[PDB]
């Protein structure tokens, strides 16, 4: 079966290292390679075949225009945003939530959280100290999704891979409920 | 000593064939619209790219500024064309998987019917070759119902593909026309 | 030390640079558009073999196939053009721009030395070897010859791309009009 999904979410969260990493078991470092380039997956979930398809977008306002068109016929979309990133966490419902719907208002979303890693690491744990800010709790983001409607609520590094793997089987999950 | 409704179960391979090369034209619809979204997006960025060489650089300001333009209109017009292809492949994958899945749902339950009147034959001849004895309706009901179906489909998927195929190839073309 | 091949030599780099990040958009400009030849290729052939086997819709899945057909010809010859841009930057970048950036290095080498050696043995002096200027002319001399190449090779690298894209169009809309 085909089930098409799209990872959105403000720019510089990591939603192209979550699709590469995933994909092909490698960080995007090295080079950062191919750009606006889409993915694909075939997996077994529970002993049946499917066909993943995966849409990366760009989270700079400069590509507002041209998103959109990568929405159609989709059938889950997931919101991206980084633990280590307060300003991000807070555009979820600021722009994405508000657009993912105004275009595909009865689509099943998922919330993410990008960079797991990087929340209990010795630096950005005290230069976002430096900026009179803090992490993302598991509430508030657990909330978040809540405060929108999100089929499921889960967190993973691209780096470490934990938690990425579920990320997809709970959209697949989510598709064919 | 089988049931054979030669001109229903021509049809019925005809459509299956038909339902299969459909799915395929779905398969590459949908990458057509990956592929094209790819592009879009580059042609964006190498338009940005271009428009800040042009500036930076007056040696070369109005050979970089023209290929700005051009990656800047293509991208542009490749929205509309992202479009059009979207609604190809979502109104072809509703003729596949729900039009033609509907008529499909009713084949088989007729050829389950038909495979069970055959046993159903079978079995009496194998039991009265025993202590003598030599003196349907589901199948038949259901043979009419498939019938009507498979008319009624077909009428609809001449005006669906028409329609669709006539608007995705002036798409395809205007693609070139306001480009040009 | 000596301001002027250091500004030079910083802008050498940013341009490096730009133009890397345009051999980037480029690669992926190639690989979009190979894939969009692949599925162009493959659905003028489901389309024509259709046209045959369905004559209720005989003329639709026509045209269709025509058109994706030409439409991967002339992609052929387009995706041509692409290609020979990206090289052809890539060249000016890989070799010719090294081979430019590979003689400051050396000159780096021999160059802070001068002026380091200097404020060191500076400090020794007062109690009680020249060919840094050899590097220097290859790297002035190596640097002014590399801009005129650049100039060069992007003004006409920059048209054929320029053209090929509408050609591209040109033929399309041609051809797109002989039926
Ligand atoms: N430690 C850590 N760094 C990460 C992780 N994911 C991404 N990064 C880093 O975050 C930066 C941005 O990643 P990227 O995938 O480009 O983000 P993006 O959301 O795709 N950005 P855009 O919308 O602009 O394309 C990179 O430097 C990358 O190495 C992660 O899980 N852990
Ligand atoms: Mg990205």
């Amino acid at each position: 079966q085909a089930i098409k999904c799209v990872v959105v979410g403000d720019g510089a969260v990591g939603k192209t290292c979550l699709l590469i990493s995933y994909t092909t078991n490698a960080f995007p470092g090295e080079y950062i390679p191919t750009v606006f380039d889409n993915y694909s997956a075939n997996v077994m979930v529970d002993g049946k075949p499917v066909n993943l398809g995966l849409w990366d977008t760009a989270g700079l306002e400069d590509y507002d225009r041209l998103r959109p068109l990568s929405y159609p016929q989709t059938d889950v979309f997931l919101i991206c945003f980084s633990l280590v990133s307060p300003a991000s966490f807070e555009n979820v419902r600021a722009k994405w939530y508000p657009e993912v719907r105004h275009h595909c208002p009865n689509t099943p979303i998922i919330l993410v959280g990008t960079k797991l890693d990087l929340r209990d690491d010795k630096d950005t744990i005290e230069k976002l100290k430096e900026k009179k800010l803090t992490p993302i709790t598991y509430p508030q983001g657990l909330a978040m999704a809540k405060e929108i409607g999100a089929v499921k609520y889960l967190e993973c590094s691209a780096l470490t891979q934990r938690g990425l793997k579920t990320v997809f089987d709970e959209a697949i999950r989510a598709v064919l409920c | 000593s089988r049931t054979v409704d030669l001109e229903l179960e021509l049809q019925i391979e005809l459509l299956r064939e038909t339902k299969r090369k459909y799915e395929s034209v779905l398969q590459l619809g949908r990458a057509l619209t990956a592929h094209l979204y790819s592009l879009l997006q580059t042609q964006h960025a190498l338009g940005d790219a271009f428009a800040d060489l042009s500036q930076k650089s007056p040696e070369l300001q109005e050979e970089f500024g023209y290929n700005a333009e051009t990656q800047k209109l293509l991208c542009k017009n490749g929205e509309t064309l992202l479009g059009a292809v979207n609604f190809f492949v979502s109104s072809i994958n509703t003729l596949v998987t729900k039009t033609m899945e509907d008529t499909l749902m009713t084949v088989k339950q007729y050829e389950a019917a038909r495979l069970e009147y055959d046993a159903y034959r079978t079995d009496l001849e194998e039991l009265s070759l025993g202590p003598r004895d030599a003196g349907r309706d589901k199948y038949e009901k259901l043979r009419g119902d498939v019938a009507i179906k498979l008319k009624f489909l077909e009428e609809n998927k001449i005006k669906v593909m028409h329609k669709q195929l006539l608007l995705f190839h002036n798409a395809v073309s205007a693609y070139f026309a306001g480009n040009q």
